[PDB]
Parts: C-alpha cells; structure tokens; sequence
C-alpha cells in the first residue's frame, strides 16, 4: 500500500506477467487457476456468453501445446486488456462457505 | 452386437485401453509409467529363472552364482539382464516422480499416497536381492543396516537376531532375506493395480494444469502406438548395457567371497541408495540417523497440504521453476558425497546439503508460492 | 462413468482434418524444426542451467581440497 | 589355507579366477603391477621378507618379484622377454575372468542391426496416426 | 595410506567395441599360468574342459 | 450464415503431385497410398525378431 | 502427373487385411538368409587372424 | 489451519468419546501381555506365573 | 453418505459378496465351490514352503 514506489513495483508486476507465458498462448489469467470445489461453483454460475468464451480459448490453447508452437505475437494477450471475469463470482462462493462454517461451530 | 461392449471380459479392456478418454497434448514424461510395469515384469521372469539355480547358504552363496555364469546356458545373459534391469527400474521410477511433482499431479490423493507406499516396497526388495550373492557388499552392506537397526529404542535388538534365522551368520541366514526378497515384487503388483485403480476415477493430467474435457481422444490408436515406441527404445538402451558394458555400473569388491577375516578398502553401496547414505554419516547419532532416512521418503506425502499456489502446475509458475531444479541439483551433490570417504571437504558438503533437500520442500517452496499469487493479483 | 458423449457442454466451434493418405508425411522437418527448437531452447535455460552450474564449481573446488589434504605436502612437513 | 600362510610369510597368496575383474583397473593394474618392481626409496624401510612396489595398496607387497627376463620358452618361437610374458598373462585372466567376452560382442553387432529396421518403421506409423490431430483447424463462430 | 599410484591406461588388441580376444596370446598365458604359478596361485573355477 | 463456412486451404500438407486440384482423383489414386505404407510391409517382416 | 511406385501392394495383397496380419509369418522368410551377410561377416572381418577357426589349421594337421 | 476443530461445541464432543477411549489402552496392557507373554506384567498379580 | 456404495474398492467388495442375490433354498450341496477355493490356498502356502527345503 506504498504510495511513492507503487511504480516500482507496478513494473514488477508487467516483467513477471512478460516471464509467464500464458499470454503466448492466448489465455486469460482466470482460465489458468485450479478447479477445487469452490471454483467449480463459481463456473457454472456465470453466464452463457462468458462461459462459451473460456471454452474457446482453453480448446485452442490445448491444441497449441500439442504442437510445441505459440501464437504469432500480434495476438498475445495484453496485460492491460485481461478481463477478471471469474473473481466476482468467486468471492461470493467463498463468502457463503465461511458463513456455513462459522454457524456450524457456534 | 458389438461384441466389444457386451462381453463380460471384452468390457474391462475396453473401457481401460481402447476407448478411454485422455488429453490430447500429453507428453513423453508421461511414457515413464508404462514403462515402469515393463521393467517390473521383466525382472519377474529373469528372477524366476535365478531362483531354479541359487543356493541360500553362506558358504555355497558366492560359488552357485559363479557356476550360472560359466556352466549353464544363458545363463550369463540372464543375470547380467536382472542386475542391470534393476538399474533401469529405480531410473524410470525417478523420472516418474519428478514429473508428478513439477506438474502438481500429488493433488490425486489416492493415487498419491499409494504411490508412496511403492516406493518403500521396492527399495526394500532390491536391498534385499544384493545381499543374496555373498561377496564382501552383500557382507558389508547388511551389518551396517543391522546394527543401525539395533537403535530401536524398545524392540530393536528383538529385530535384528530374527532376520539371520537366530545365529550370527550361518545357512539358514540367507533363507530370511531370500524369502523376502521372493514374495515382494508380488505385491508391488497387486499395489500397482490398485494405484490405477483410482486413477480411472479422474482421468489424467496434461502439461497445463488445467482440465482439459473439451479435448479428449481415445486411448488406441494415439497413446498404444506412442507407448510401444518408447518401449522399443527402452529395450535398446539396456542391450547396450548388458552386451557392450555389462559391469559399468557395479563395483569390483563384490567379486571377492565375503569374509569377516579380510578387509574391503571401502564401503560404496548401489548408485541409486548413495543419497540416502549420504544423509545418514550427516547425523552423529543412530537414533536420529535412521529417524532422517525415514523422513527423507515421508516428507512426499505432505506436498498435497503444502500447496498454497492458485495454479496447478509449473509451467507458469518461473520461480517455482528456479527451485524445481536447485532440488534435482541437489540430489547430484548427495549422490557424489555418498561415494566418497569421511574426510574434511566432504563432511561439511555433506551436512549442507542435507539440510538444504528438507528447507527447500518445507519452508521455501510455499512461501515462493505466496510471492507469485500477490505478483498476479491472485 | 465419464464415457465420450458425457464430458462437458460446448457450443458454436468448428473442425476441419484431413485423411491421413492424402499428406504426405514430412511438410517440413529441418526448416520449420531447426528454428522450432532453437527458442524452446532459448525459453528453457536461465531456469534450467544455472543450479548445475553451481554444483560444477563445488565438485571442482571439493576435488581439489582433498587432493591437497591427502599429503601433498612437500613445505607441510616441517621438524 | 594355514599351511598357505607358513610357507608365504604369513600373507595368503589370493585365488586368480576372478582377478581382475575383482580389481580397480582390471588388467591394467596386473601389467603395472608385475613390471614395476622397483627398490625403495630413502627413508622407507621394510620387513624380513617383503618388498617394495608402487602400485600396490601401501607399496610394502609380500611377493618376490615372479618373473624375468628368460622365465620360460615358448613353443612357437617367440622371444620371452620381461614384457611379453606379462603381457600374455594379462590377456589370459582376461578371459578366465570373462569367458563370455567374445560371444558377449557379436551378439551386440546381431542387435544393433536388426532394430535398425524395427525402429524407423514403427516411427513411421505412429507418424502416420498422428497427422490427423497435427492439420486439424480450428474456427469459432458465437 | 597417504596416495595411490593408478594404473595407465594400454592399447590392448580388445579395448574396442567390436574387438575380440586374441587367442594365440591366450595359448602362450596359460604357459606362464601352468609354469610360474599354479604353486602360489589356485584357479578354482576354471577346468581343462 | 452456414454458406458463409468454407474449408481453409490444405495444400501446405498434400501428396506433392495430388495438389494439381483439376484432374479428378481417378489416376492420381493408382499409385498414392503405399510405399509408407510398404513401410508397413518391412515393419512386419522385420516385427517377427 | 506420373506418379511414383508407392502401390505395389496395394491393391492385391495389403487390401484384404490377410497379408497385414500374415506378414509376421508368411513374411518370416529369407532374412536369415540376408543378414549372416552381414553381422556375421562384419564381425571376421573386423579380427581378421585372430578367432580360433583362422588359426586351427595349424594343429588340425592329422 | 486446523482450527476447524476449534468451536465452542466440538470440544464438548471428546467428552463424551473418551470414557469409551479411557480403557482400549488398557486392552493392549493386556492382550499382547497375553499374546507375546511378556514376562514383565506376569510378576504383577499372583494368579499367574 | 454410504461408503459400500460410492467407494471404488468398496463396491466391488459389496456387488460380489456383501449385496448379492442368492437363492433362499440353496442346500449344503453348494457349501463345495468354496471349499475349494479353501483346499486351493492351503496347497499353495504349504507348497511355498517345503519349496524353500527340497
Ligand atoms: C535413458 C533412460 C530412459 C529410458 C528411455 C526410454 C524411452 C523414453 C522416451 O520415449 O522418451 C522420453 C525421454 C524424455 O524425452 P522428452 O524430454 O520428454 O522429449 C520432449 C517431450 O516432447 C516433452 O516436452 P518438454 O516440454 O519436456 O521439452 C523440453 C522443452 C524444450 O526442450 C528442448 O530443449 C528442445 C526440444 C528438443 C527435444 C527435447 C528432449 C530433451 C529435453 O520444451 C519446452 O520448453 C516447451 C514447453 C513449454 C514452453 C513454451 C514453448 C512453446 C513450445 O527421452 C528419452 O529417450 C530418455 C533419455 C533421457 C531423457 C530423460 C533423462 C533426463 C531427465
Ligand atoms: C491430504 C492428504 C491426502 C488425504 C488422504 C485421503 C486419501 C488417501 C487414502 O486412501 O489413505 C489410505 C490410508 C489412509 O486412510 P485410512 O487409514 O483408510 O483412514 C481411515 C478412514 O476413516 C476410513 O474410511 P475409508 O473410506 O478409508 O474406508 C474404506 C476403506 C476400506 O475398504 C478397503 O480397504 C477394501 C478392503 C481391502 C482389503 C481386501 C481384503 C484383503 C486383500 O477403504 C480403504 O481403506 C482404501 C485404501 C486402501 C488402499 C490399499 C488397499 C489394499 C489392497 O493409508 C494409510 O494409512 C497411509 C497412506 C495415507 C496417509 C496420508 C494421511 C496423512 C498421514
Ligand atoms: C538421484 C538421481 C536422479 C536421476 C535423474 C537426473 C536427471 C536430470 C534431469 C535433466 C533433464 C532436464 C530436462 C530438460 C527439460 C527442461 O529443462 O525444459 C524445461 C521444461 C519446460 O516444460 P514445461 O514446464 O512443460 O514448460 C513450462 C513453460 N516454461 O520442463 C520440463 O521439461 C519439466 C520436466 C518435468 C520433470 C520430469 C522429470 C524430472 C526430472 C528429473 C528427475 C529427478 C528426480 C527428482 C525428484 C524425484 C525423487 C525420486
Ligand atoms: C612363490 C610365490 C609367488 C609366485 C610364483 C607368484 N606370486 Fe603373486 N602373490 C604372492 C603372494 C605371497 C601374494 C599376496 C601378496 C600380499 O598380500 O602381500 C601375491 C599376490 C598377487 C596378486 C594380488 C595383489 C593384490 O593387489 O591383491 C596378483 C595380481 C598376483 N600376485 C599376480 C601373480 C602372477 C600373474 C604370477 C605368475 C605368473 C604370480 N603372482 C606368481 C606370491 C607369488
Ligand atoms: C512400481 C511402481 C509404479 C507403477 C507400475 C506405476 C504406474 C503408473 C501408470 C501406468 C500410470 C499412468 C500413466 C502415466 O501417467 O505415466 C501412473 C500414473 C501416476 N503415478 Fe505411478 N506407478 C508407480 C509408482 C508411482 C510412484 C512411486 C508415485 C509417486 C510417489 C506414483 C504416482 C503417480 C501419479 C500421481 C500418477 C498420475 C499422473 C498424472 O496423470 O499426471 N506412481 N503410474
Ligand atoms: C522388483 C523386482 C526386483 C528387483 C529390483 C530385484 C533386484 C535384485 C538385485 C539388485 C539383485 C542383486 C544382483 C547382483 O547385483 O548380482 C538380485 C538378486 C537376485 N534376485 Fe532379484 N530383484 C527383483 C525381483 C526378483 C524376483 C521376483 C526374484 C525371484 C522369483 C528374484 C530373484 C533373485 C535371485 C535368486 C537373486 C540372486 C542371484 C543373483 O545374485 O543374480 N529377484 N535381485
Ligand atoms: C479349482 C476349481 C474350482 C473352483 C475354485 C470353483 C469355484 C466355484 C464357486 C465358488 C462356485 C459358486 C458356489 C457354488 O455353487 O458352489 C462355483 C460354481 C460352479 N462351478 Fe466351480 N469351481 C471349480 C471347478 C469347477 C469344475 C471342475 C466345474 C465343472 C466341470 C465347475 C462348474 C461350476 C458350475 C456349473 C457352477 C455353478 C453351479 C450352480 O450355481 O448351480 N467348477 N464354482
Ligand atoms: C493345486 C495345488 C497342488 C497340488 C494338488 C499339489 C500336489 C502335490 C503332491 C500330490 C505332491 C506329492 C507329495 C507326496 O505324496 O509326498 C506334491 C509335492 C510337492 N509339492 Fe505340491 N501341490 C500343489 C501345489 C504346490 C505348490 C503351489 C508348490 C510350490 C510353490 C508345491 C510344491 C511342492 C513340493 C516342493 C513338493 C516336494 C515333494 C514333497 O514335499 O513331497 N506344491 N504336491
Ligand atoms: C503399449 C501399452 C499397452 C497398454 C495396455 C497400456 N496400458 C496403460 S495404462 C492406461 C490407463 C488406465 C488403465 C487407467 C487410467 C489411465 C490410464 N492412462 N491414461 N493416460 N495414460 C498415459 C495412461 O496410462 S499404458 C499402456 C501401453
Ligand atoms: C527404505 C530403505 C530400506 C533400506 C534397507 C535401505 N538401505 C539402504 S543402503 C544399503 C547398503 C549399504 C549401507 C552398504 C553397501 C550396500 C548396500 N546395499 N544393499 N543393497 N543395495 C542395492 C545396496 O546398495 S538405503 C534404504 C532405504
């Protein structure tokens, strides 16, 4: 929460983005996270157009890695445009598994 | 009528080889399991063959050996086949772990915790298989685990006078450690099959980390075509072994009969046991000793709740990269200081490099793990 | 129990493949695969090589501190 | 094995079947070792019966050296120097060592050769399955 | 106890990876074998067959 | 539209001669399909070691 | 478009599945016939004067 | 982490677990003490020697 | 939930031991199958260790 070296490390955040290489293969950082039971609620809440999209992109990505090749870098994705589709509905999943665990104790 | 689905027999084959579902970008790292259950059936049939000509007795151990080599026929092929297959079994078994463990495959539970349970079982039953020749190894190489099994606090020296049928050394010594050595690789395979067992309940995992039921292909023709290749390629590197250098990989002391009399320079077990020797000399203790060469093959079944990355694998995960291999680094550095003897440089290189195999799994990968997810925003 | 018609739900993507007689059976192998694994290669390194670089400068300094102490002294052996 | 010691200072003169394959450096740790008697150096002193050799564990050896120049004749002409005797017991005790050495090589030439036609062939058709999934494209369309 | 001397390394005639034995040099050892030793040293495995 | 979905070209990857798109697949299958797959002839012939 | 001789076996034998399968054996012959022609001859040729059948005329005299 | 089992009312649960808990250690005070015959609880009560 | 049910080793267990239908009628005459199966584990672990002496 620093305010004067928030520039610093706003360039760390773009060199680790660059040094993985999911961009390369045209992904999103929500469609790389692990799929535990809490996450799999968060999928099959969202809606039709968003959920069509992830499995587009999880397909040719797939099929890029059975090939060895990436995309040409015309089409990375950039770190400016990648879209947290997934983190509002996963908080909301997370907050009704607290709530459940903290009446079951009292 | 196709009989492929309605068999009662052609139905097990077909929903665990023919029409099974698997990734379609699974790599060559994914080879090492079919070719760990050849290298088990393998040293099933040529120890089968051994057993019809062995003698268990201290002083006819040594001389049924030698007389396998020189007077029956193939039988020169047939032992050389089953010491240096041994070597090729515990480098697949290697290979196979490091690639459940750089790609997150432990997440698995049964089959993760059944696979630790192998791989006590067959590091066992090649101890056990390198007593049976008798030569100054096999002698050498037994008291020194015998002696550091008598540092059990309570039950300890009850163990050791059971194991050499109640005498010191005699014949009916070696009928204990042939018995054992007989009866284990027996069930390491009922263990294997239950392994993938559980395995079937999920599928497998891909080079991703992520789930991938989008894109799946059957099992034939894709994956038993590329599974005989990499088999054919396995025969012909353990040929080159046993028919153009069939001792490189032993040591010479184990030609010269055991003796309590005469006195081995050194004292170097197998390549693939060097690292557990070398963090033993590491404690000046025998309680604790033992305790560390036992927590060194536990410490696998607590990487499911040390786990505290957003992603599953390691391909984008850099810095989870630069640690992956200081710890495969690691085991080289403990490999050569096994094989060395107990002087200066090598007593300080040993005990550093003990320490740094159990700070790296313990303490630096999770908090590595942390630094990535604050990095990404989670 | 997860058999083919059974896996997930996808909508509006497109396939095409050939047969395998009508390709032939190397389009390229040394222009397109040279260039190929020249930046797999470049990816891999600087997270592979430099912790066996470090266990080469201790091997190298650990064969070196026993030879000196398994007497080569010529002026360590004094009255 | 007792009258063994007696009659040989007390050492035991040790069994040859296995000699070489049984040491560090095989055959030519027996080439090196019978012809590089030598006498011992100033400082260094030795026992009643006992003599000095530099290749041996601890140079101090209990064994005269065995073999000269003239030690025996050969029946094939052949002149029978110090080196050439010792060259003849290194190659035999090879193969007393190793009397598969022979059978063992060109058995390894009958495998190289004969998976030098299985191997590019299977390669080959596991090329030709895959090159469907290797052309494949893919479109979407929402 | 202090350092070894190794032993060099000679250009046998079956140091190669094809390269048989020798076996006019074997018929001419077993002659040092049965006329030098065969009095200190024994020989057990190995028979005139 | 569906008539707006079309094939993308094929013809880095064809049988050389094949890719000739206006002669119409009756000689160009007499002798297309075989000498890797007499690749399968040898890898029989040979698959009996 | 001349093509090249790739269907030789196309058409008659390879087509009806029965020479695929049979291959293994019908196709077992004559390569025991081929390859003494090598390895075995490559392999006197390389200790040439020194195996046992080189050198037994000498005491096979009788 | 572990602090699923830290509520107010599961810790009420091993209080009514352990009278069944308070006594299995003393069936191994007694069943192998039959089974291995130790001889160190055999000089403890004279019905058996 | 029940584990005889949803275990993977467990059901497998139940389907053929456990669960199974069986005939209510069913006399001594049918006791033999598994007697065989007794005499057949027996001969092998006895074998196993006359093996090691002979
Ligand atoms: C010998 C004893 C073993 C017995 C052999 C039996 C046969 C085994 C077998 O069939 O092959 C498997 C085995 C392993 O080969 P592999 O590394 O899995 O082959 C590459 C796979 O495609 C696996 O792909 P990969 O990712 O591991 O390749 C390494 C790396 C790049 O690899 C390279 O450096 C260039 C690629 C050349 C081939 C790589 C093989 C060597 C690595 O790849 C990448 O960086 C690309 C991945 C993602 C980065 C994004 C770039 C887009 C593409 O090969 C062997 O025959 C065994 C020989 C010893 C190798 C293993 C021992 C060291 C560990
Ligand atoms: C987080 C870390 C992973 C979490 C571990 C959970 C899953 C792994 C697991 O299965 O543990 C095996 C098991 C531990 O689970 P557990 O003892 O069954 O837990 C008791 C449950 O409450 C008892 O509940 P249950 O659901 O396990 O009861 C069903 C049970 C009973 O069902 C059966 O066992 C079938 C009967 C097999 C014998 C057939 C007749 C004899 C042949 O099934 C099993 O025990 C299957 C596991 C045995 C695999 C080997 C089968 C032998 C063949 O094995 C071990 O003791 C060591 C490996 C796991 C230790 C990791 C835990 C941290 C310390
Ligand atoms: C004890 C003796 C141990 C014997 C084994 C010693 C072997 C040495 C390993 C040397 C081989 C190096 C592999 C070359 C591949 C390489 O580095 O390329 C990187 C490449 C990038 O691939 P992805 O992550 O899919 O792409 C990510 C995008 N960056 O990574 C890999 O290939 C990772 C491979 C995973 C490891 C699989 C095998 C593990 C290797 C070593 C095993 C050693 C054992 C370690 C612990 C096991 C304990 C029993
Ligand atoms: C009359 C005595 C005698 C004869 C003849 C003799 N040796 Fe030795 N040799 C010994 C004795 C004694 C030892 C045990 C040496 C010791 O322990 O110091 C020995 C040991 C050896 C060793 C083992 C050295 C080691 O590192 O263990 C080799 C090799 C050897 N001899 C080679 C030969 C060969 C080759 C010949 C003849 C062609 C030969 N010897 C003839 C007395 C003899
Ligand atoms: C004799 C010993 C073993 C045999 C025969 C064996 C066999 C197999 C086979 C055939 C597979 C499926 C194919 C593959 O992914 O390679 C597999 C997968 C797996 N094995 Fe093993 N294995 C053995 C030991 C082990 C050990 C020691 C471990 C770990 C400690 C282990 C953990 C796993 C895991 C986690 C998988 C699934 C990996 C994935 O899909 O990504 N196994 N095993
Ligand atoms: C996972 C399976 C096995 C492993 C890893 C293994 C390993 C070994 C090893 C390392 C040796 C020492 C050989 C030497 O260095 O000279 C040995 C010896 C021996 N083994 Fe095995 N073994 C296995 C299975 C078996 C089985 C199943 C049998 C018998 C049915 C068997 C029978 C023997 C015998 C008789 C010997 C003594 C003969 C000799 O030393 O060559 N082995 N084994
Ligand atoms: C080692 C040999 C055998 C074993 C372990 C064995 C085991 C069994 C068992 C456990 C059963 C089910 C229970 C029962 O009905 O008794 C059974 C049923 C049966 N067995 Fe066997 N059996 C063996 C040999 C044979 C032979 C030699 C035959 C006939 C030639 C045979 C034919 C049958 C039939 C027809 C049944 C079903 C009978 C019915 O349900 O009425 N079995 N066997
Ligand atoms: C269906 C299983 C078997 C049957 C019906 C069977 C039957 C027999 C019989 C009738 C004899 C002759 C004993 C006598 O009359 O003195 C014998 C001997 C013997 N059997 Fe078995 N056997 C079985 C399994 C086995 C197995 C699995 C082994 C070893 C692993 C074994 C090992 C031996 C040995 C070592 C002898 C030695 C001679 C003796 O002890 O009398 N048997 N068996
Ligand atoms: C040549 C050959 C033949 C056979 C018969 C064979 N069988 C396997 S085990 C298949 C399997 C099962 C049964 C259950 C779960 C997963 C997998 N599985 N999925 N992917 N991979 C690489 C796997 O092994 S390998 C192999 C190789
Ligand atoms: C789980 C486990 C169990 C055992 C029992 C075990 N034992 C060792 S080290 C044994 C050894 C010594 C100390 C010295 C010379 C030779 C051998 N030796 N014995 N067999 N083999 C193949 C050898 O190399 S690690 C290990 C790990």
């Amino acid at each position: 929460a620093v305010a004067a070296s928030s520039k610093w490390l706003e360039g760390i955040r773009k060199w680790y983005y660059n040094a993985a290489g999911f961009n390369k293969l045209g992904l999103m950082r929500d469609d790389t996270i692990y799929e535990d039971d809490d996450v799999k609620e968060a999928i099959r809440r969202l809606p039709e157009n968003l959920y069509n999209d992830r499995v587009f992109r999880i397909k040719r990505a797939l099929d890029l890695t059975m090939r060895q090749q990436i995309l040409p870098k015309e089409q990375w994705t950039k770190y400016e445009e990648d879209k947290f589709y997934l983190e509002p509905y996963l908080k909301e999943v997370i907050r009704e598994r607290k709530e459940r665990e903290e009446w079951a104790k009292k | 009528t196709n009989i492929r689905k309605s068999h009662p027999l052609m139905k097990i084959i077909n929903n665990a080889f023919i029409d099974l579902p698997a990734p379609s970008n699974i790599s060559s790292w994914w080879n090492f399991g079919s070719l760990l259950g050849i290298c088990l059936i393998l040293q099933i049939l040529t120890g089968l063959f051994l057993a019809m000509h062995y003698t268990s007795d201290t002083t006819t151990a040594f001389s049924s050996v030698t007389h396998i080599c020189r007077d029956v026929n193939y039988g020169w092929v047939i032992r050389y086949l089953h010491a240096n297959g041994a070597s090729m079994f515990f480098i697949c078994l290697f290979i196979h772990v490091g690639r459940g463990l750089y790609y997150g495959s432990y997440m698995f539970l049964e089959t993760w915790n059944i696979g630790v349970v192998l791989l006590f079982t067959v590091m066992a039953t090649a101890f056990m298989g390198y007593v049976l020749p008798w030569g100054q190894m096999s002698f050498w190489g037994a008291t020194v685990i015998t002696n550091l099994l008598s540092a059990i606090p309570y039950i300890g020296t009850d163990l050791v006078e059971w194991i050499w049928g109640g005498f010191s050394v005699d014949k009916a010594t070696l009928t204990r450690f042939f018995a054992f050595h007989f009866i284990l690789p027996f069930i390491i395979t009922a263990l294997a099959a239950v392994h993938l067992l559980f395995l079937h309940e999920t599928g497998s995992n891909n080079p991703t980390g992520i789930s991938s039921d989008m894109d799946k292909i059957p099992f034939h023709p894709y994956y038993t075509i590329k599974d005989i290749l990499g088999a054919l390629f396995m025969m012909l590197i353990l040929l080159i072994l046993v028919l153009f250098s069939p001792d490189l990989l032993g040591d010479p002391d184990n030609y010269t009969p055991a003796n309590p009399l005469n006195t081995p320079p050194h004292i170097k077990p197998e390549w693939y046991f060097l690292f557990a020797y070398a963090i033993l000399r590491s404690i000046p203790n025998k309680l604790g000793g033992v305790l560390a060469l036992v927590a060194s093959i536990l410490i696998l079944i607590l990487m499911p709740m040390l786990h505290t990355s957003k992603q599953r694998s390691m391909m984008f995960r850099p810095l989870s990269q630069c640690l992956f291999w200081m710890l495969v680094a690691d085991l080289i550095t403990l490999t050569w200081i096994g094989g060395q003897p107990v002087e200066h440089p090598f007593i300080i290189i040993g005990q550093l490099a003990s320490i740094l195999y159990f700070l790296i799994i313990l303490v630096l990968m999770p908090i590595t793990s942390i630094i990535e997810n604050n990095l990404l925003k989670w | 129990g997860r058999e083919f018609g059974h896996l997930t739900r996808m909508r509006h993507v497109i396939t095409y493949s050939l047969s395998p007689f009508e390709q032939r059976a190397f389009p390229h192998y040394f222009t397109k695969g040279i260039p190929n694994v020249l930046r797999r290669t470049r990816a891999c390194i600087l997270r592979v090589a430099p912790p066996f670089v470090v266990f080469y400068l201790v091997y190298t300094w650990g064969t070196q501190e026993f030879e000196k102490s398994k007497r080569k002294n010529p002026a360590a052996y004094e009255n | 094995p007792e009258a063994a010691r007696a009659a040989n200072n007390g050492a035991l003169p040790p069994d040859l079947s296995y000699i070489v394959r049984a040491r560090h450096g095989g055959e030519d740790y027996v080439f090196s070792l019978l012809t590089g008697y030598c006498e011992p150096p100033t400082g260094v002193s030795l026992r009643e019966g006992l003599y000095f050799n530099p290749y041996f564990p601890g140079q101090a050896i209990a064994m005269a050296p065995p073999i000269y120049n003239e030690v025996l004749e050969f029946d094939d002409g052949t002149p029978a120097t110090m080196s050439q005797v010792a060259k003849d017991v290194c190659t035999f005790l090879r193969w007393a060592s190793e009397p598969e050495h022979d059978h063992r090589k060109r058995m390894g030439l009958k495998m190289l050769m004969m998976m030098g036609l299985l191997l590019p062939l299977v390669y080959a058709m596991k090329r030709h399955k895959w090159s469907v999934l290797k052309s494949r494209k893919l479109a979407y369309r929402p | 106890t202090d350092l070894e001397l190794h032993a060099p390394s000679y250009p046998w005639s079956h140091r190669g990876l094809l390269s048989s034995l020798d076996h006019t040099s074997i018929r001419r050892g077993f002659q040092v074998y049965k006329q030098v030793c065969s009095s200190c040293h024994s020989m057990d495995y190995v028979a005139y067959r | 539209s569906h008539t707006d979905i079309r094939v993308p070209d094929f013809s880095d990857y064809r049988r050389a001669e094949v890719l000739d798109s206006t002669k119409s697949s009756k000689e160009s299958s007499d002798a297309r399909k075989g000498f890797s797959y007499l690749i399968t002839a040898t890898t029989t012939v040979g698959v009996a070691y | 478009a001349a093509p090249t001789l790739t269907a030789r076996l196309y058409s008659l034998l390879f087509r009806r599945t029965s020479t695929f399968a049979l291959t293994i054996a019908v196709g077992a012959l004559f390569f025991e016939r081929a390859f003494d022609q090598g390895a075995d001859a490559i392999y006197e040729h390389i200790n040439q004067g020194k195996l046992w059948k080189h050198i037994k005329h000498k005491y096979e005299n009788k | 982490m572990l602090s699923r089992f830290l509520g107010p009312r599961y810790r009420e649960l091993a209080r009514n677990w352990i009278p069944t808990a308070s006594m299995w250690g003393a069936v191994g005070a007694v069943g192998l003490v039959w089974a291995t015959d130790w001889r160190l609880i055999l000089d403890w009560v004279p019905y058996i020697n």
